[PDB]
């Protein structure tokens, strides 16, 4: 699913869920364990914002 | 410093303090389901005691596969880099 | 190096030399909090300390700019001699810088996060180096603050909310290092309260006395953690008295 | 200045007449000797500038920029010789010739008394710089980077030429020593508003001013290492040096004409610092970092205070070494993994422990840790702009926080964390690379002991 | 992706761990753990699978309300205090290739044994690639499972980075 | 080593020891140790060095600048006269900066020297500092980075015109 | 078209484990390290830092201090103001009007 | 009390109503996703485990990301212009009147 | 020496540059010992105050 | 890394030690100049307005 067709400049780059990398399964054998990414999978447009050192979107107990 | 025999001794020691297991029937190769008559709820509690015995977590995807004491000894030995 | 930068800070006679020590302890705390640099949470905590302390540094440079513009000096001797009466702006800057350095409410979360560092780091960070620097800066400037009731009211309420809020956080924490860290934040708030009641020398005495037993508490927690193979949750301790 | 012009020119026959395998040894060795003699320019007086002849002079503004220029040539030679190792011999010698010809134009540019002479030399630097980028860049869009760089410059520089020729007709001279005594005030009129803009916009593009800056990241991403080094360290400062000189004849009109550029600079420094937090190309991040730092220099020059001019001089020198060192650090990773993507090769402190230290020191100077001359320059500007208006401390302080955030973010992302598993060609740091890093940082830190030689004429 | 049986068993373990965080004391935990087990044993034989899914969904709603906001985490588990603590000391084995000959000379026995492993790796690789070609359907792998070696002298395909990975406590 | 009139200090008043205890003073014994172990060897090295210095006595001088006509006496655009006047004004500007620095050093030394009594006892220094800063401000403040004797004169004449007007309205 | 394949990257350390990274030829590589280290560190940095440390009163700030001391001494000994507001003598100024 | 998801705090998977109703269509889609993942995993692994490979395994997903990413404009300038202009007009007015204190201000 | 003769080029360029800088001062001697600031009487063995 | 730091240390000290020793001997055995009033009728050389022997050597030789 692409980003909405505006002048924003996303082209056909996929719009992926707005979730932190912290939400990915820490036990799965990621090709990049520190980022929890597999080689070849499409990267979120804002991946650099969602690395584990930055913005977390994980469910909260409250 | 853990050893293969040391790990095995403690895995069986924990199982021999579990009332649902008869310590006479228990061996390293006893299947928790087929030989000891336990259920999968029981298996989850066995894995939890192992995690408590050695102080580290066994993720659910790996834990569900450990159906006898030897498979637990192998799993613990592999994660702790025990070769002897 | 962490000790050296602190002694630069404490013996500094002009604001530029003091700024050298101020920023030095900040970066040494970044290097020691992020000691285990393969751990993302350690790197995150180390950068968080830099973030909050650089927000407080805005206050430090504001005071530096006001003192140069209005008094033509960065030397403590000339500032106290000229004794400005419209000191609201320079002191508000110092209070902001102290708030970051001493983890007062608003710029406070980084101090408990600093528990990422090895235990000796926490013992030295919380006792004789970084965190008391914010309090020390305000004690250095008591000749100005003792004539400013408005500044006293601000530091009083800031310390009061700090000492109560962080002590309240400590009531439920299960990590032994965080309980002690929140104890330091609460003790820092009390020191800020002492500054707010115009008792700088009492605030200074608490820095000295606090150093002894706060560093001891961390070393005792480190003794426990080491004997329990890096366990830090108090729910897994118990029965250690004998 | 002939004692520097002639030996620099002689570097050309040295390079072309050297044995094939000695071109880097000979050019590097002798360019370092020229750099050593450049320290004779430190004979500065309290009142008068050092006026050699009818063509060239050297005051405390030009001298530190001259020393930086001649220091940078051997560093660029050291930095270039590896990725040019497969080049054929004639094209290597042509590459070294461009660098030498760039030094020749630069040292003449910084020492010219007459402003048209400064203009011609200021323009001449474009040719070797453009040729270095388009001929020896790696990627397809180096051709576009050249055109953007070329035509941004000429869009501003041609109005400057017209203004300069107009000023000589009215005043009778463009000798900078004469202008100091015959300068007359600039009264309000639309004609003087365009004279002001024509006198300034060319230097604004070079700095670059925020809003005229997009050529810079494009240029850096395409340039070879030596191109980035000279561009970041010296070529940007041509605009800073030009503004510091030409503002002499723009008073009092600068009072109100500076506002829109100060607003662009003050806000632009926050915008570009924030942009650095989200850059994915390491070279592009360093390029945006330069824009943010040079925004401070523009503010310092425009508010025209003794403290701001001293800070501007120190910032220009300090940034030149720091930014050049960062491109060299970024390039050392690139020569292993052949990518500028910042997230590609992580955890490099585990694999390259000493290069991690250089990264640490470069980052610490980039965020202006006291008492580095980076902080001295920044602090002086912050001091002076507070007097200009107290509210500026808010934007200055916020920029300090963001700069620390992206500087350390660079360090944490590339050097810390876990190493990338599949990257198995991270060979140990070479002696050449370690020497290159240390030849930036050591003189930069030694300047802390004697900052006065980089504070400029207002000292 | 998870079966119903897997979801119930995951919930039981997760619920028990949070209950322990609440109870703290072992005798108190034992008591309430058995009560919790009896709640699962009550509906163990529910054969109506629509009813069973309702039981699990309410159970997970109950868990979310009653979870500990600061549960106990094993120190080296994700989110624990020692998680990734030793990553900085893990150095990949290819780094030894770049050691200077004088450094390698300090460990003559170790580096001779390393050469045998590198030879074992080189001579095995083609058979590993061939085994994977023969056993992979036309569309490519449908799962990530890798096979064992099938003959004598063969090694299980793609073994090097498992077998020679850094020790958990490498220094 | 320096002019006591430029950098004055009041006469020093040190009370005599007056022990009211039988316990020995540790500072007195450390002082004697410091004299024997630190000062004397230090003094011996220095006296050897000064003996070498006395064998080679040579001098340097403080440069004297003749006075030249001010910018007020320079014809417009006459750069030869303007140049000398401008250079002289620049030398004077640096000198006035150091005059202020001397007075600030006096003030700061008094503040430290007088301790908790500085506010009263440093009044004379405070007054002298106040006056020199006012004179310095009048001469040189607000000229800008491109300052000159011309701009300095323009400011003085603006100040003189404001003073002439105010006196007239009185 | 007909075109060469991309060359494989070369590791200087494989042929020369002692490489300084300057040249594939070991003799040239060692010479190039020596000029950089000698002319860079031994000469420019060490001697250049020494040269800067001993510059003769850079920009007269020491002379200015001595001169200021001479004027402060003279003016206070003669009951004169340390500094006057006026930079130039009013007698030499003819105001407008 | 039901969970309210927010942009910065997602709905937990155990509370997501679509996690318990998994049909044949959903299972088929998950298998297609696992197949794509496995195919990429194998392609990566045959290079990562190749004993003769020295270098970087170029990732087209990473390249596409950097390429896509490398591919409120007067309002704040006007806002800041009026803030500083208003402040400096006020300040200049007071200095001309003598009502601004600059007693010890000789650095600028 | 055909091996190392090229190493005198930059050093000779510096000497020639130094010499030409000095010759240029010889063309700018119109105010030598004539500025109001520095003008004086020549010393007995002095031909010129500076060169 | 260790080789580079040894080379860096050696080449800094190669001239650093001789310069450090040279400064000490100059300070000890030549010493600094002494301030004097300009004798009446005496015109000092431009390098006689500086105190340290290295500074007045720099002024004499180069400036
Ligand atoms: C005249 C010409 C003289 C030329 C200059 C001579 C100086 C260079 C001498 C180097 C000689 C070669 C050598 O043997 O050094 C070995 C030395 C130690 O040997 P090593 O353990 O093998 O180091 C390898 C690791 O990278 C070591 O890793 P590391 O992290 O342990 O050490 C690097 C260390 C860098 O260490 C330092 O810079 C010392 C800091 C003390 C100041 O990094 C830091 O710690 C950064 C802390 C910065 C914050 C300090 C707080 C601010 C205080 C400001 C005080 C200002 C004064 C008032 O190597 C290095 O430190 C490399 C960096 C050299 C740069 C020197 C810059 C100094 C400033
Ligand atoms: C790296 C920068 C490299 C740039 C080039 C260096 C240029 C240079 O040499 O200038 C340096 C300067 C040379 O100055 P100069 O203009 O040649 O001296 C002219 C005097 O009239 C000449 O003085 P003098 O005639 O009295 O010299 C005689 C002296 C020999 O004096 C020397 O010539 C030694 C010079 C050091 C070697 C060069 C390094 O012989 C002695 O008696 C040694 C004293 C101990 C006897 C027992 O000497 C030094 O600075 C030596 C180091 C500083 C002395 C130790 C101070 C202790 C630290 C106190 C402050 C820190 C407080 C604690 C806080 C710690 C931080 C947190
Ligand atoms: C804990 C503290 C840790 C801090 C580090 C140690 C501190 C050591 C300080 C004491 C050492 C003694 C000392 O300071 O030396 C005396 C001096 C400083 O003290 P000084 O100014 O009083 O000089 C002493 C000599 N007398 C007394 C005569 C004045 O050192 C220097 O001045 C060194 C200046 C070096 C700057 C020039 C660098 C050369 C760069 C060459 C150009 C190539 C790069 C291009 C540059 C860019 C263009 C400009
Ligand atoms: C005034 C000028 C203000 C300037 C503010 C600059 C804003 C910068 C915000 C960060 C920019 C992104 C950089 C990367 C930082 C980041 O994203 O890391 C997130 C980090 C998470 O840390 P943590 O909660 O411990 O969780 C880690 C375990 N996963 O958490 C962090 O480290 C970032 C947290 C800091 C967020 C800023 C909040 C500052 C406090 C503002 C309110 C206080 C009011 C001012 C003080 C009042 C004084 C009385
Ligand atoms: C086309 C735009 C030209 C603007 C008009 C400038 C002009 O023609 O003014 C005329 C004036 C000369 O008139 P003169 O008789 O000599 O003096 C009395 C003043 N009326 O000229 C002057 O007094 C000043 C002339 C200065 C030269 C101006 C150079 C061109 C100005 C337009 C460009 C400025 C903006 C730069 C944009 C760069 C883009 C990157
Ligand atoms: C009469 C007016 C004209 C005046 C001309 C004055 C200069 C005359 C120079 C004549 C000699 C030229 O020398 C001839 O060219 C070059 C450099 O010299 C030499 O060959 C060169 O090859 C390579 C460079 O490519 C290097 O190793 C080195 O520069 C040199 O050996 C030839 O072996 C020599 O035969
Ligand atoms: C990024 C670019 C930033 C651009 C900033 C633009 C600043 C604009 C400045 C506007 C002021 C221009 O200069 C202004 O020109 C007019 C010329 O008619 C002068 O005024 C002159 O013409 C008008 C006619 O309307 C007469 O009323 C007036 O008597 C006469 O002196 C003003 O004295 C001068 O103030
Ligand atoms: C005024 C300052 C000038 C400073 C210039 C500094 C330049 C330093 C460059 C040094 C490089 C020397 O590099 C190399 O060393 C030796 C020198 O005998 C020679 O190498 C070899 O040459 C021939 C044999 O082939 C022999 O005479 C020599 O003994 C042998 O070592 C090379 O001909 C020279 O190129
Ligand atoms: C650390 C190495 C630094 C290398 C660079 C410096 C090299 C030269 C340094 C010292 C040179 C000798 O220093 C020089 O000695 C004599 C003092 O004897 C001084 O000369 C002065 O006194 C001597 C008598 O003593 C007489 O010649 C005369 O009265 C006067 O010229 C010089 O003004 C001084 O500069
Ligand atoms: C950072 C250091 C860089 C070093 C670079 C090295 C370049 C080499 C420069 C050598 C220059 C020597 O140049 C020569 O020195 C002697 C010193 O006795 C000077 O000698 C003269 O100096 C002054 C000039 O008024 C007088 O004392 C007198 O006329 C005479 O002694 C000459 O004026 C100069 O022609």
């Amino acid at each position: 699913e692409p980003y909405p067709d505006d002048g924003t400049g996303y082209g056909d780059y996929p719009k992926l869920p707005d979730r932190s990398q912290q939400e990915r399964d820490p036990w799965y054998d990621w090709d990049h364990p520190d980022l929890r990414l597999n080689w070849g999978e499409p990267m979120h447009w804002d991946l650099d914002m969602y690395i584990r050192n930055r913005v977390d979107t994980s469910p909260t107990p409250v | 410093p853990l050893t293969l025999e040391g790990i095995k001794d403690r895995v069986l020691y924990v199982l021999k303090l579990y009332d649902k297991i008869d310590p006479e029937k228990l061996s390293v190769n006893s299947h928790f389901m087929k030989d000891l008559g336990l259920d999968s709820l029981d298996q989850v509690e066995i894995i939890m005691a192992m995690e408590d015995e050695f102080g580290f977590e066994i993720p659910d995807i790996d834990a569900e596969k450990l159906m006898c004491p030897q498979e637990i000894v192998d799993y613990i030995a592999d994660k702790k880099d025990v070769y002897e | 190096l962490f000790l050296i930068t602190m002694l630069i800070l404490v013996t500094a006679n002009n604001l530029f030399q003091l700024f050298i020590g101020w920023e030095g302890v900040g970066i040494m705390s970044f290097l020691l909090i992020g000691w285990w640099y393969g751990r993302a949470d350690a790197n995150t905590a180390a950068l968080q300390a830099i973030l909050y302390n650089r927000i407080g540094d805005i206050g430090f440079i504001l005071a530096m700019a006001w003192f140069l513009t209005n008094l033509n000096t960065w030397d403590l001797q000339q500032i106290f001699m000229l004794n400005p009466s419209d000191s609201n702006m320079p002191l508000i800057g110092l209070a902001l810088a102290a708030t970051g350095k001493s983890a007062q409410f608003g710029l406070h979360p980084w101090l408990p996060s600093a528990m990422e560092g090895p235990t000796p780091v926490s013992a030295l960070l919380h006792s004789s180096t970084m965190v008391v620097a914010g309090i020390f800066l305000l004690i250095r400037f008591y000749p100005l603050t003792e004539n400013n009731k408005y500044i006293q009211s601000i530091t009083l309420c800031l310390g009061a909310i700090t000492t109560l809020f962080t002590a309240m956080c400590a009531l439920t924490q299960n990590d032994i290092k965080k309980i002690i860290a929140f104890s330091t934040s609460s003790q820092l708030g009390l020191m800020m309260v002492t500054i707010g009641i115009n008792q700088p020398y009492l605030a200074f005495l608490h820095i000295c006395t606090h150093a002894f037993f706060k560093a001891m508490l961390f070393m005792c927690s480190g003794s426990i953690i080491h004997s329990l193979n890096d366990e830090q949750d108090i729910r897994k301790m118990g029965g250690l008295f004998k | 200045m002939l004692k520097y012009i002639i030996p620099t020119i002689m570097l050309m026959p040295l390079t072309w007449l050297s044995k094939n395998n000695m071109i880097w040894v000979n050019s590097t060795a002798h360019s370092l000797l020229i750099s050593f003699t450049s320290l004779l320019l430190m004979n500065q007086f309290g009142d008068n500038s050092l006026n050699f002849s009818l063509l060239f002079f050297s005051d405390s503004l030009s001298t530190p920029l001259l020393i930086l220029t001649m220091w940078l040539l051997p560093l660029m030679l050291m930095a270039s010789q590896h990725h040019l190792s497969k080049e054929n011999l004639t094209r290597k010698k042509l590459f070294i010739t461009m660098l030498i010809s760039l030094q020749l134009f630069l040292i003449m540019t910084f020492t010219a008394m007459e402003l048209i002479l400064f203009y011609i030399l200021f323009e001449a630097t474009l040719v070797p710089t453009l040729i270095i980028i388009t001929r020896w860049g790696n990627q397809t869009e180096r051709l576009n980077a050249g055109l953007y760089f070329l035509f941004y410059t000429l869009a501003g520089s041609l109005p400057l030429l017209v203004a300069l020729i107009y000023i000589q007709n009215t005043v009778g001279s463009l000798n900078f020593l004469m202008l100091q005594y015959w300068v007359q005030p600039v009264h309000n009129s639309w004609s003087n508003v365009f004279m002001w803009l024509a006198c300034m916009m060319a230097f604004m593009v070079k700095m670059p001013l925020y809003g005229l800056h997009l050529w810079l990241p494009k240029a850096h991403v395409e340039a070879p290492i030596a191109g980035s080094m000279v561009l970041a360290a010296v070529l940007l400062k041509l605009g800073g040096y030009g503004m510091l000189r030409i503002t002499l004849i723009l008073n009092p009109m600068t009072d109100f004409m500076a506002y829109p550029f100060i607003m662009l600079s003050l806000w632009g420094m926050i915008m570009t610092s924030s942009i650095c937090l989200r850059q994915t190309d390491l070279k592009s991040l360093i390029a945006y970092s330069s824009v943010s730092h040079m925004a401070l220099v523009i503010v310092a020059i425009l508010i025209q205070t003794p403290w701001s001019y001293m800070g501007a001089t120190a910032l220009m020198i300090a940034h030149g070494l720091t930014s050049s060192m960062l491109f060299c650090l970024a390039n050392s990773n690139y020569e292993r993994i052949h990518s500028r993507t910042m997230i590609l090769a992580r955890g490099l402190q585990t694999l390259l422990p000493l290069m991690a230290t250089w990264w640490l020191l470069a980052s610490l100077t980039n965020l202006a840790l006291p008492p580095t001359i980076n902080l001295i320059g920044e602090l002086f500007v912050v001091m002076s702009t507070f007097s200009w208006s107290n509210i500026t401390i808010i934007l200055m302080g916020v920029n300090m926080v963001i700069t620390a955030l992206y500087s350390l973010y660079m360090l944490i992302m590339t050097q810390r964390g876990k190493y990338t598993y599949h990257i198995n060609n991270i060979s140990p740091s070479f002696t050449r690379e370690n020497a290159l890093m240390s030849l930036h940082i050591l003189p930069l830190l030694l300047l802390t002991l004697n900052p006065k030689i980089i504070l400029g004429p207002l000292y | 992706y998870l079966t119903h049986q897997q979801k119930v068993l995951r919930l039981y373990k997760r619920a028990l761990r949070h209950l322990e965080s609440w109870c703290i004391h072992r005798d108190k935990y034992r008591y309430f753990a058995c009560l919790l087990r009896a709640r699962f044993d009550e509906h163990k034989n529910e054969k109506d699978m629509v009813k069973a899914t309702q039981l699990l969904r309410e159970a997970e709603e109950e868990f979310w309300h009653g979870q500990h906001p600061q549960p106990y985490i094993f120190p080296e588990s994700p989110g624990g205090t020692s998680y990734e603590r030793y990553e900085c000391y893990k150095v990949p084995e290819w780094c030894l290739d770049d050691w200077h000959p004088s450094e390698k000379a300090m460990y003559p026995d170790y580096f001779a044994k390393r050469e045998q492993w590198k030879k074992l790796r080189r001579e095995s690789w083609e058979r590993e690639v061939k085994q994977l070609q023969e056993e992979t359907p036309v569309g490519g792998p449908r799962t990530e499972a890798l096979p064992p070696a099938r003959k004598q002298g063969d090694l299980p395909p793609l073994w090097w980075h498992i077998v020679t990975r850094p020790r958990e406590r490498p220094m | 080593s320096w002019d006591k009139d430029v950098y004055p200090e009041p006469p020093r008043r040190t009370p005599a020891p007056s022990p009211q205890t039988s316990l020995p003073n540790p500072i007195t014994y450390l002082t004697k140790a410091f004299d024997l172990l630190v000062d004397r060897p230090v003094t011996l090295v220095r006296e050897f060095i000064e003996r070498q210095h006395a064998k080679n006595k040579y001098y340097y001088y403080h440069r004297e600048f003749r006075r030249v006509p001010d910018i007020t006496e320079c014809q417009e655009k006459d750069v030869l006269c303007m140049f000398e006047a401008e250079m002289q004004w620049r030398r004077d500007y640096k000198v006035d900066q150091e005059i202020v620095n001397i007075i600030q050093e006096r003030l700061k030394a008094c503040q430290q020297r007088e301790g908790e009594s500085h506010r009263q006892n440093c009044a004379k220094e405070l007054e002298q500092f106040t006056q020199v800063v006012k004179a310095y401000q009048d001469r040189y403040h607000d000229l800008g980075a491109h300052y000159s004797a011309r701009k300095c004169l323009a400011k003085q004449k603006q100040r003189m015109l404001a003073e002439r007007k105010a006196a007239k309205e009185a | 078209w007909q075109e060469d394949p991309e060359p494989e990257d070369e590791n200087l350390y494989e042929k020369n484990p002692d490489s300084h990274g300057y040249d594939k030829d070991p003799a040239v590589d060692i010479w190039n390290m020596r000029v950089v280290f000698f002319f860079g560190f031994s000469i420019v940095l060490v001697l250049g830092s020494t040269f800067v440390a001993y510059l003769p009163d850079y920009r007269m700030q020491e002379w200015a201090r001595r001169e200021a001391e001479r004027l402060v001494k003279y003016r206070e000994a003669h009951g004169l103001p340390i500094m006057e507001s006026n930079c130039f003598d009013p007698s030499k100024i003819q105001l407008p009007e | 009390p039901k969970y309210e998801a927010s942009r910065l705090s997602s709905l937990p998977t155990t509370l997501d109503p679509a996690e318990y109703d998994i049909s044949s269509e959903t299972r088929k889609a998950q298998a297609e996703r696992l197949a794509i993942r496995s195919r990429l995993k194998r392609e990566y692994q045959l290079q990562y485990y190749d004993p003769s490979r020295r270098g970087v395994i170029e990732d087209p997903a990473l390249v596409r990301w950097t390429y896509a990413r490398s591919a409120f404009g007067i309002g704040p300038l006007v806002f800041w212009y009026y803030v500083f202009k208003t402040d400096r007009d006020r300040k200049e007015k007071l200095i001309q009147e003598g009502k601004l204190d600059r007693t010890f201000n000789i650095s600028y | 020496v055909r091996d190392h003769w090229v190493h005198v080029l930059v050093p000779m360029g510096f000497v020639f540059g130094y010499y030409l800088d000095r010759k240029n001062d010889e063309k700018l001697t119109a105010f030598r010992n004539k500025s109001l600031l520095y003008k004086r009487e020549l010393k007995p063995n002095e031909e010129v105050t500076w060169k | 890394d260790k080789r580079f730091l040894k080379l860096l240390r050696f080449y800094i000290l190669l001239t650093g030690i001789p310069v450090a020793i040279g400064i000490t001997l100059i300070n000890v055995f030549i010493g600094e100049a002494e301030l004097a009033e300009i004798p009446e009728g005496y015109v000092p050389e431009h390098w006689e307005y500086f105190k340290h022997p290295i500074s007045r050597w720099i002024a004499r030789t180069f400036f």
